[PDB]
């Protein structure tokens, strides 16, 4: 209800589905990243190579622990 | 002699990409430098000293009369806490290196400047990147403070000395990956405030960026330790008169490299006397310079000098030999050299040597000649008139060479100045007393600082205690050191210990051992009636 832009104009014929606002979902993703892992050493959008994953294993393990302790995060990803 | 300067400041607590702080990396680099220098069969006479960024009474950790054990013990327990006081620490290190100089005879300032009386010393000054603080803000000039000069230091006007090189390590290790590994064999400069201070002394400043680069710079630094003879060259005044095989056009002018004066103590004669005209009556002596401003002139001027003159082999370290190599290393020819700043009564420079190369054309031999060789080498009342152009005190060393032939001179005119001899023994005694006072309170810290300073905001005199690290509570002797939890069990333990009446009782509950447990140390205090003859 918060992210869906208004909304209520009877789109389509009878199956109008409101789209999600990109700004609201972007803010949700940003605050989720800030709450899960506030680190910024490798926060670049470009995916590093595979061997690079052998240096930040502690951050990945803490992210996995945060995901396993609270499943709601997964639901937030679905948003 | 090597004096390692490790700041141990609060800015050296940031963690590298490997997982250790910059202080741990610096200590590991020092240990690997030790194990690398131990490979060369010449580390049996050197002495290691340690200097940190602490108060003058606490800056020095291991100085004179300190073996390797206490040095390693002090470097082991280094704690990074404090500001980056680079100037005061460098001043303290230079004063520590110049404690036993005015007593043995080095830099006497009255009888020439002997280059064979060397006291080598190399500083590493391992510090952080930048942003040094002085308890008020962040400076960007790095000026050495002058608050309490040592007695007899106004005759050099510079903190460093004839043989005191200064290398630097900044340890600019990234935190994420340190993936900068493009240039394999290339060690750039740090480009910081310590770079000019290092370049003035005669040593470069490395810029550590990766552990591989750290190993490279450490393996390149071990090859830069030898006898310290640093002299400065200038192009003036010949306008690059190198018209021998090509046309001149250069950066190889202000060469401030060192020279390897290998012994065969060092053996040699004919030193660079001074740069001024000394008078017979001079109460105040002009301050000397750590680097002599000596200039060379490109002239052939009969480079063949063969005589019974005592020979010298002060090898010059190749740093600006490109200008000589451009002229085919000047085969069978040389160029004169002369010291500036009124070398005589009324003239600008007097040629006293040349820079003739060897037959192998490898390096420059630095042939040091007498004050004026082309006249005395080729008596009809000639030497008596010729000995008036040379400085008076200079008749000291040369006469020794005349001892190889005869003895026509005497002690009649062997006097430098009636006022130069005065006010010299008192300065030497003061320097000796200062060196003794510095070497006395070198390891005894005696901080005794544990208080909270409770402010008002029994009155005006209360101060809460702090947590003591090495407290060693006596549980059996003192009853206040027994907490409430384990009180009854400890009571029964003390009762059984007192009612046992054993031998060699102690007051410690459980004192296992110290950090080190040597096998030979424990096996020595024993008796084994066996020899294994079979």
């Amino acid at each position: 209800h918060c992210c869906s832009a208004p909304g209520g104009t009877e789109c389509g014929e009878c199956w109008g589905a409101p789209i999600l606002s990109p700004e609201a979902a972007k803010a949700v993703a940003v605050t989720l990243v800030e709450s899960v892992c506030p680190d910024a050493a490798g926060a670049e959008l470009a995916w590093p190579p595979e061997e690079h994953a052998r240096a930040t294993v502690e951050r990945d393990l803490r992210i996995g622990r945060r995901f396993r302790e609270q499943p709601l995060l997964f639901e937030l990803l679905k948003l | 002699i090597l004096l390692f300067l490790i700041d141990t400041s609060a800015s050296m607590n940031q963690r590298s990409h490997l997982g250790t702080t910059y202080l741990d990396t610096a200590k590991g680099a020092v240990e690997t430098f030790m194990k690398l220098r131990a490979r060369d069969p010449a580390s049996r006479g050197d002495r290691y000293m340690l200097v940190t960024f602490e108060e003058p009474p606490y800056a020095i950790k291991a100085g004179w009369k300190e073996n390797h054990a206490t040095f390693m013990n002090e470097l082991k327990n280094l704690q990074a806490e404090g500001l980056t006081t680079l100037g005061q620490s460098l001043r303290t290190a230079f004063d520590l290196l110049n404690l036993n100089r005015l007593v043995t005879g080095i830099d006497n300032y009255g009888q020439g400047r002997n280059p064979f009386f060397l006291e080598p010393a190399i500083i590493i000054t391992i510090t952080d990147g930048s942003k040094l603080t002085t308890t008020s803000g962040v400076q960007d000039e790095l000026h050495l403070p002058l608050n309490s000069p040592l007695p007899g230091s106004e005759l050099t006007k510079e903190p460093f000395r004839w043989d005191q090189r200064l290398f630097a390590l900044v340890l600019r290790l990234p935190g994420t990956m340190s993936v900068e590994s493009e240039q394999l064999t290339g060690v750039p400069l740090d480009d910081s405030a310590i770079t000019p201070m290092c370049e003035v002394t005669g040593g470069r400043s490395y810029s550590v960026c990766s552990p591989r680069m750290l190993n490279q710079c450490l393996e390149s630094l071990v090859q830069k330790v030898q006898s310290g003879v640093v002299i400065n060259f200038e192009k003036a005044g010949p306008d690059p008169s190198p018209v021998e095989d090509g046309q001149p056009d250069g950066s190889q002018p202000w060469h401030s490299c060192h020279k390897l004066i290998y012994v065969r103590v060092p053996i040699g004669h004919w030193p660079v006397p001074e740069s001024f005209w000394p008078d017979q009556n001079s109460p105040t002596l002009p301050p000397r310079t750590s680097h002599p401003v000596v200039k060379f002139s490109c002239t052939d001027c009969e480079p063949m000098v063969i005589d019974k003159l005592p020979f010298d082999k002060y090898e010059l370290e190749p740093s600006p030999l490109t200008q000589f190599i451009l002229e085919r290393k000047s085969p069978q020819t040389c160029w004169q050299v002369y010291v500036s700043n009124s070398a005589k009564y009324s003239e600008l420079g007097h040629p006293f040597g040349y820079l003739k190369a060897s037959t192998a054309l490898n390096c420059v031999n630095l042939f040091v000649m007498p004050y004026n060789y082309p006249v005395l080498l080729p008596w009809r009342q000639s030497f008596e008139s010729y000995l008036k152009t040379m400085p008076p005190y200079y008749l000291g060393p040369l006469k020794k060479a005349v001892r190889m032939m005869g003895a026509p001179n005497l002690i009649a005119d062997s006097m430098e100045y009636g006022l130069s001899y005065s006010v010299i023994s008192y300065l030497k005694k003061l320097s000796q007393q200062a060196k003794i006072e510095s070497d006395r309170v070198i390891g005894s810290v005696g901080k005794k600082v544990v208080q909270e300073t409770g402010i008002k905001v029994e009155y005006t005199g209360f101060q809460v205690a702090l947590l003591n690290k090495d407290l060693k509570p006596q549980t059996f002797r003192n009853a206040y050191d027994i907490p409430r939890r384990n009180l009854l069990d400890h009571l029964t333990r003390m009762r059984s210990n007192l009612l046992k009446s054993t031998r060699r009782f102690l007051k410690g509950q459980d004192e296992d051992q110290v950090h080190s447990v040597p096998i030979a140390q424990m096996g020595n205090y024993q008796e084994y009636l066996k020899q294994v003859p079979s």
